[PDB]
């Protein structure tokens, strides 16, 4: 439900193993592109762990799918997404989302 | 006068005039409302002590009993032309005064000046005072009910040539500035009146409802902002459709300063804020950014 | 206990440092003297360069101490339907009361000297607006007793000791131009409101300290408090006071006006609510009189209680002869007409049965010596 | 567009500020949802550059200024000045160590009073809870508006402070040049918005030490020099300008007085412990001293004898120097306690180059210029002045005002004490927003963790001087003022409401005393606590009143007065809950009566003995209304007390009498038990106010006709009768099952023991052959049943438990006292 | 009907009433006692 574009290509011999906190850098823009989130916004890369589902599924398969040191562009359908609900006053429901991904660094 | 002790008598009927005492079952209503009669033998207490009243009072009390019958003849001429569509025929009957409501609107206005900015603390707060309790008159004796009256009265005529077709041609061209007037006259009476501001609490639903006739939106709108501003009660009572309400008539008569601080002054009030009617603004207006 | 004490070397260290906060408090700054309120008001007072520029004299901007008068008079002219409490305002009215006042063979050089320092203070302030400002803040009380009236009606006698003409003439003109009857209401409520001495509540005292079972912090039994019976003794005799000091002087003008206000849409009687209150007053001493005879001797609550009453009915008396003199011919045919005649002969029966039973004992001699005063 | 753009078309750029203003009420008040929204909406950076830029118009500058504060800084901000109002000092060595004065070559007495806000400040502060904010996690799986509300948006702190400090460099630069152009269009949109930032970041205590001597060194180097350049407070500024400068400064003063006071908790623990170490020595020498001398020994005793407040007192009590030759304390340890109070006297300024060179002395010479300078237009800046000029002129007297609230901690029990504190700051940050669902299971959990929290069972005297009782009282009587007569909204936050408060009675009785002293302000709000179900204001007042008689003499008439207004007028009709429900109606209302009686109850029996004057009263409100006894006891067409009860287990017997006929939730009283139950305690109520025996003997004769004229208005054939009436007991039936009749739905013996309790206190038991009668009518059905009672089942039932009792406290002493 | 009512009704303009002598001239002569006269609710406008 993920559609992965590479940006940047990934090596391709180092992946993000479930179980291994990944340190990425991310942008999130809506379905006509206004940016909500992003990690740019912060200056702090985002720090998530792979496998306790502490953000969205469907962006854990999308950087699951995504190879170590990479640049992408991940669009969620709903269902895997926040869904018909959207998230309370920051996304409108039943939106689906885009987002841009780097991963610079994987510990 | 201010110092007398004073009985009443009746010429013609040669009785004593005194009052009716508690009856029984008067006490088990509460009511402490009783009743005066006339009897030769009276009461005790039958003797009656004057005192004086200011004649701001005595002058706005005649202002009021003069304006009730003005604007009662206006609603029954209302009431006469609303049954049946004149058309193409004179009413046939007598016009209503509308030089002479328009002419009440304004002399009421000027009656309802707000204070000067410019003036002192003291003569500021003495007029303030003094308006307020003219509003509590007013309100009192219910031309507010009476102003109300007349609004839905001519406001269930959409247009000013939609109520000529019913009252006459004449009446069309004044009847804008009339509805306008009438409007502004109600911002001036319920301005800074904390029972003007429980009425609307008690019936916001009108405001609500005729927020989106386009024939006076700014003096619907700046009533609704006096009483939001005022009246901490009609934000409690405020619910979703209030807001999604407001939210249309922005979009509808597009960008203004005065829709947007009555957006502010129903966020908050009272340094207490309603989470709930914050979270209602949010959802509704926020997420879209449009 | 006595043994059973954890001594205070082996009991805890935060308690104990606690108790000695406490301890050092109460020992140390309550006994401190500090003195401020008298350079605190000459330093405002003083306006610095003002002459030196010279134009804003002329235009007559406020020294600082103008300023802030006129701030407390913008605020009770402020409305709000519930009197605000303003903490500013007690701590200041406390700085010019001290500011004002100030306070065993003097001279007459002396004694002039006294009375016209006494009179320059009292002119650092009503020269600012005081008393038409303390007028508005007991208009603003609208007649409820606490410390907003209490403060102002503490300034109120700093600023009218010795019977200031100027400033009573100003309050007088105030009163006549403003022309609002709200302050005269504010007082006769203030004055009803005014207590009486009770047989039940100092009854319920008396089983009070009869029982006088020990407070739950560290070990206090029968800790005292405040008597109940007359709570605001002391806000009755400073109205009573400001009463006297208005009329001090033999100010006809205002103690017509105190009796009647002529142009006012209403008028009350400051003299008759007065002789209603030592009318009560009266009664509740009389009862006091009842219950002492009922027992052979006084005792000592009792005595102090009968003494703070006898001091409060002294500033009464005080007050209506500042009202009747002059000679006031309207004042004293009100007096005359009011039930002031049934309140003396009350003061009478109960005056002569005190002193029997004072001069029957000894040590009641000291209460007797107020008697004689009060009588 | 561009916003310098915007500056010109100020139309539009009007919008975007009433825009900013509306983003600013949607944020304000701690809703922290709409805070993190509106972090998403408005991008952080765009602050920061926002903040930077000059060239944007100063209206969209103070609009960004103001939005960046109530987006970040508003709500950690109000909690910390809440907890900041309140002075706590822990013990700690670094506490030891702490002094009122820098020591330095200068002379001890003479030293340079140091920069406010340098040093350790040990009052233990709330640690701000920031969020970091991230809006693409998973949506949590708990429910929205129970689950805790969450924190706000986190900021780079530490690079908004350095910004601030340049940023107020800038402004100090600026000051100097007097450039014809100002930043923003006007003096006041450089200053105020910048100012507010840094007053904002203050108020956090982010800024350093060192970065509070830069502070200092911009709003005024050379008063603040350490050891040309232009003043904050010389270059002048418009009013608005100078009522932030106000601001500023109150709050560095407000730190002077934490600093005060922290040294003086120092200087106290110090000098405690010598206290401690020298009565040691003393009692030491005292064991010893029973020998060597008599008169010594008796005095020290007499003096140890005091309880150890007393103790202190004395031996502090030298200054006077009455007594300091009579003190027993030692020269050296009275001699350095007189060194640190000339220390504190020339600190606060007591004691008596041109330029000031002290805070106090800068802050009245400042408020002095400006005063001649100018007339102050603005009120709210006066009244800053005035407050300022106070404070500076006499702190010593607000240190006297501070030091009941200081109080001090032990290390061990400080975690306990932070969370205590935090729990406290949700409540104070609570207080401000209305009522809603998620408040209400925030401030429920959160009195319920101050309810299990230990040091608020350890130290009595915290919670007095934290005194949040009262912020507790003001969110009852906030919930309550809305719609309060037809319905009261979440009796779940009412019993939450005493389960703390109504705790807290039953911790301490100065805490009853407290109570007691807003008794009257939970009466006139106890007209809805009756409605409702359950723990109510009503019982808060009794447990309160209860078990102290001092609070028992000193209970107000008019009071009571009110009490029984409301006990007269549920006597004159039934509840409309009742009504709207559709139970079946009843002239007037049993269940509402019963708890005002027995609230009176409580009121008049105190310790186990009746308070007279309450007592009389009591007799007297009830004799003034006579709507009070209901049905029973009508007077003329009056059907007698038994006639009642008679008809009131009719009414039991008769099924959907008591019940609505449509207790599901069994919280619904059956209305025949319910007029039992008020009868009861009605009955209850003039036994325990008839007056004692003693009193009878002593022959007092308002006693002795409230005595008589209790017996002639219940007469004792009512309570022989109740006493002789049948009774259901829970007999074993439906092949052998105990069929339990419910107290709620059966006439009960607790009720029979307020009726034997009125009878042998006002009746009294006189007669060998009328104690014999009433045996075997009325308290022979209780032994038969009894005689049930000894079975396995009826043991195992609680209703032979209650039985237990109403003997043990009824009739059983009866019978003892009855022996001869 | 009219009624014997106290509170802010008293205050308010319908406790407001009005005396006319039958006499059309000189009507704001000092009242006489005993003077026949009329009595008018003056915000009603009609004559108890």
């Amino acid at each position: 439900g993920v559609q992965v574009e590479t940006i940047s290509p990934g090596d391709g011999r180092t992946f993000p193993k479930r179980g291994q906190t990944c340190v990425v850098h991310y942008t999130g823009m809506l379905e006509d592109g206004k940016k909500f989130d992003s990690s740019r916004d912060r200056n702090k890369p985002f720090k998530f762990m792979l496998g306790k589902q502490e953000v969205i599924r469907g962006w854990e398969e999308g950087v699951a799918q995504m190879s170590v040191g990479q640049r992408a562009k991940l669009t969620i359908s709903p269902d895997y997404a926040y869904g018909a609900t959207g998230h309370p006053g920051i996304i409108p429901p039943h939106a689906t989302l885009v987002f841009d991904v780097e991963l610079l660094k994987l510990e | 006068y201010g110092e007398s002790l004073c009985f009443v008598q009746h010429v013609a009927s040669g009785l004593w005039l005194t009052y009716a005492a508690p009856d029984p079952k008067a006490l088990r209503l509460g009511v402490l409302k009783k009743k005066a009669i006339l009897h030769q033998e009276g009461h005790m207490d039958d003797a009656l002590f004057l005192t004086r009243c200011q004649q701001e009072e005595s002058q706005a009390a005649r202002m009021i009993h003069s304006t009730a019958g003005l604007y009662n003849q206006f609603i029954k001429g209302l009431d006469s032309f609303s049954g049946k569509p004149r058309g193409s025929g004179p009413p046939a009957g007598p016009a209503l005064p509308i030089e002479a409501v328009i002419l009440s609107l304004q002399d009421l206005i000027g009656y309802f000046e707000p204070p000067s900015e410019e003036l002192q603390h003291e003569e500021k707060q003495s007029k303030l005072r003094s308006l307020r309790n003219r509003q509590s008159l007013f309100q009192e004796e219910g031309m507010l009910s009476l102003v109300l009256n007349c609004i839905d009265r001519l406001n269930v005529y959409t247009t000013a040539a939609h109520f000529a077709e019913y009252a006459g041609e004449e009446a069309a061209e004044s009847w804008k500035e009339i509805v306008n007037l009438l409007y502004e006259l109600l911002a001036s009476l319920i301005r800074g009146n904390r029972a003007n501001c429980a009425l609307f609490s008690t019936n916001l639903d009108w405001v609500v409802s005729k927020l989106d006739r386009l024939e006076a939106s700014s003096g619907i709108l700046e009533v609704l902002y006096c009483v939001l501003i005022e009246s901490p009660e009609v934000l409690n009572i405020i619910q979703e459709n209030h807001i999604k309400s407001i939210i249309s008539l922005l979009d509808k008569h597009g960008r203004n300063h005065k829709v947007l601080d009555v957006l502010c002054s129903l966020c908050v009030c009272n340094g207490v804020a309603v989470r709930s009617n914050q979270d209602l603004i949010t959802e509704n207006l926020l997420p879209g950014r449009e | 206990a006595c043994f059973r004490m954890t001594p205070l070397y082996n009991l805890p260290t935060h308690r104990a440092c606690n108790m000695f906060l406490e301890s050092y408090k109460a020992a140390w700054i309550l006994t401190e003297d500090h003195s401020f309120e008298d350079r605190m008001i000459d330093d405002l007072s003083k306006a610095g360069e003002q002459e030196e520029e010279e134009e804003e004299v002329e235009e007559k901007k406020p020294d600082p101490l103008h300023q802030l008068v006129l701030h407390f008079s913008r605020t009770a002219l402020t409305e709000k339907s519930k009197l605000d409490e303003d903490y500013l305002y007690m701590a200041y009215a406390d700085i010019m009361a001290k500011s004002c006042h100030l306070e065993v063979e003097v001279s007459f050089e002396e004694k002039e000297m006294e009375k016209q320092r006494l009179l320059y203070q009292q002119s650092r302030l009503h020269t600012r607006g005081a008393a038409e400002m303390v007028l508005q803040m007991i208009s603003a009380c609208k007649g409820e007793t606490g410390a907003m009236v209490s403060s102002t009606l503490k300034l109120g006698i700093s600023i009218l000791n010795g019977g200031n003409a100027e400033v009573q003439q100003k309050m007088l003109d105030y009163l006549k131009d403003k022309k609002e009857v709200g302050f005269f209401q504010s007082i006769q409520a203030l004055m009803q409101t005014c207590s009486v001495l009770d047989l039940n509540a100092f009854e319920r005292q008396n089983k009070a300290e009869g029982l006088g079972m020990v407070n739950e912090d560290g070990t206090v039994i029968n800790r005292q408090n405040g008597e109940k019976v007359m709570a605001d003794d002391e806000f009755t005799q400073d109205l009573f006071r400001f009463l006297q000091l208005l009329c001090e002087g033999h100010n006809n003008d205002f103690q017509n006006y105190l009796r009647t206000q002529t142009g006012n849409t209403t008028t009350i009687n400051i003299i008759i609510c007065t002789v209603d209150y030592l009318l009560r007053l009266q009664e509740s001493i009389s009862d006091f009189y009842w219950y002492y005879s009922g027992k052979d001797v006084i005792e000592e609550q009792g005595k102090r209680n009968f003494s703070k009453a006898m001091s409060v009915a002294k500033q009464v008396f005080n007050s209506l002869t500042e009202y009747i003199q002059g000679p006031c011919t309207g004042n004293q045919q009100s007096l005359a007409h009011s039930r002031l005649w049934d309140a003396v002969v009350g003061f009478l029966h109960v005056f002569a049965h005190m002193m029997m039973k004072l001069a029957q004992d000894s040590s009641q001699i000291e209460l007797l010596k107020e008697l004689l005063d009060l009588q | 567009m561009d916003i310098l753009e915007l500056s010109e078309r100020l139309d539009l750029q009007r919008f975007h500020s009433h825009t900013l203003r509306l983003y600013r009420a949607v944020c304000a008040l701690g809703n922290n949802r709409v805070a993190h929204a509106l972090c998403s909406h408005v991008d952080q950076a765009q602050l920061l550059h926002a903040l930077e830029d000059a060239h944007l118009p100063g209206p969209l500058r103070a609009g960004y200024y103001d939005l960046l504060i109530s987006i970040h800084l508003e709500s950690a901000c109000r909690s910390r000045r809440s907890m900041l109002s309140e002075y706590i000092v822990p013990l700690t060595p670094e506490t030891r160590a702490i002094t009122l004065f820098p020591p330095g070559r200068k002379g001890g007495n003479a030293r340079r009073h140091g920069l406010p806000g340098v040093g350790v400040t040990t009052s233990l502060r709330p640690p701000h809870h920031f969020s970091p904010p991230c809006f693409v996690a998973a949506l949590p799986a708990a429910g929205v508006a129970e689950a805790p509300a969450r924190l706000s948006p986190a900021i780079p702190l530490e690079a908004l402070r350095d910004k601030a400090l340049r940023m107020l460099g800038e402004a100090v630069r600026d000051g100097g040049q007097h450039a014809r152009d100002p930043v923003g269009g006007s003096v006041e949109f450089q200053f105020v918005p910048v100012l507010k930032l840094v007053s904002t970041l203050l108020v956090m205590g982010i800024f350093g030490d060192e970065d509070v001597k830069q502070i200092l060194k911009m709003i005024e180097p050379e008063v603040f020099t350490e050891e040309l350049e232009e003043g904050l407070l010389q270059m002048k500024l418009p009013e608005s300008v100078k009522l932030q400068m106000c601001n500023l400064l109150e709050y560095f003063c407000d730190q002077e007085l934490q600093h005060r006071v922290e040294s003086l908790a120092a200087f106290a623990e110090r000098y405690v412990d010598k206290l401690q170490a020298n009565q040691r020595s003393r009692y030491a020498l005292l064991m010893r001293a029973f020998t060597m001398s008599a008169a010594e020994t008796a005095r020290r005793t007499r003096e140890f004898r005091s309880p150890p407040q007393e103790q202190i007192n004395m031996l502090l009590h030298f200054k006077d120097e009455a007594d300091e030759e009579d003190c027993p304390l030692p020269e050296d340890i009275r001699q350095d306690l007189q060194d640190f109070h000339q220390d504190l006297l020339a600190h606060c300024g007591i004691q008596l180059e041109k330029k000031p060179q002290s805070l106090q002395e800068l802050v009245s010479h400042m408020v002095v210029r400006w005063a001649q300078e100018d007339y102050v237009q603005s009120p709210e800046l006066v009244r800053a002045m005035f407050s300022l000029l106070h404070r500076q002129y006499d702190g010593l007297g607000e240190l006297l005002r501070a030091l009941p609230r200081a109080y001090t901690i032990s290390p061990s029990s400080v975690e306990d004490t932070m969370s205590l504190l935090e729990c406290l700051g949700q409540i104070r940050s609570l207080l401000i927003v209305q009522m809603g669902p998620q408040e209400e299971n925030l401030m429920i959990q959160s009195i319920g963790n101050i309810m299990n929290n230990k040091v608020f069972y350890q130290h009595p005297n915290l919670m007095r001087a934290l005194g949040m009782h009262e912020t507790v009282m003001e969110v009852m009587v906030n919930v309550l003022g809305g719609g309060e007569t037809k319905e009261i909204r979440f009796p779940k936050m009412v019993t939450s409401c005493c389960r703390f408060l109504c705790y807290f009675c039953r911790i301490s009785r100065q805490n009853q005393r407290s109570m007691f002293d807003h008794l009257s302000y939970l009466l006139e709000n106890s007209g809805i606590g009756l409605g409702m179900q359950g723990s109510t204001p009503l019982d808060v007042a009794a447990a309160s009143v209860i078990d102290n008689n001092e609070l028992a003499l000193a209970l107000q008439e008019q009071d009571l007065e009110k009490v029984v207004s409301y006990l007269a007028g549920c006597g004159l009709q039934s509840c409309p809950m009742l009504l709207a429900k559709g139970y079946p109606d009843i002239g007037w209302n049993p269940c509402g009566g019963e708890r005002y009686l027995d609230f009176l109850r409580f009121a008049v029996f105190v310790n186990g003995e009746s308070v007279e004057e309450n007592a009389n009263v009591v007799v007297r409100l009830l004799i003034r209304k006579p709507e009070c006894f209901g049905p029973a006891l009508r007077g003329e067409g009056g059907s007698g007390l038994l006639a009642a009860i008679e008809e009131a287990i009719r009414i039991s017997e008769d099924p959907a009498r008591d019940g609505p006929g449509v207790p599901p939730e069994e919280n619904r009283v059956h209305l025949g038990h319910a007029i039992m139950s008020f009868y009861a305690a009605l009955i209850d109520l003039l036994g325990r106010c008839a007056p004692e025996m003693h009193l009878i003997q002593a022959g007092k004769g308002e006693a002795l006709r409230i005595r008589a004229i209790l017996r002639s208005l219940v007469p004792l054939d009512d309570l022989v009768g109740i006493i002789s009436l049948p009774l259901q007991i829970p007999t074993l039936g439906k092949d052998g099952a105990l069929v339990q009749p419910k107290m709620s739905a059966s006439f009960v013996p607790d009720h029979k023991a307020s009726m034997v309790l009125f009878l042998d206190r006002v009746y009294g038991i006189e007669n060998q052959d009328f104690l014999l009668h009433v045996l075997d009518v009325g308290f022979l059905p209780d032994m038969r049943a009894a005689a049930s009672l000894d079975t396995a089942t009826f043991s195992t039932t609680e209703m032979a438990l209650a039985l237990n009792r109403y003997l043990c406290l009824a009739v059983l002493p009866l019978i003892t006292k009855c022996a001869p | 009907l009219v009624y014997y009512e106290g509170g802010a009704v008293c205050t308010h303009a319908r406790s407001l009433w009005r005396l006319e002598p039958l006499r059309i001239s000189w009507s704001g002569s000092h009242l006489r006692w005993g003077q026949p006269l009329r009595i008018r609710h003056v915000t009603t406008g009609r004559y108890l």
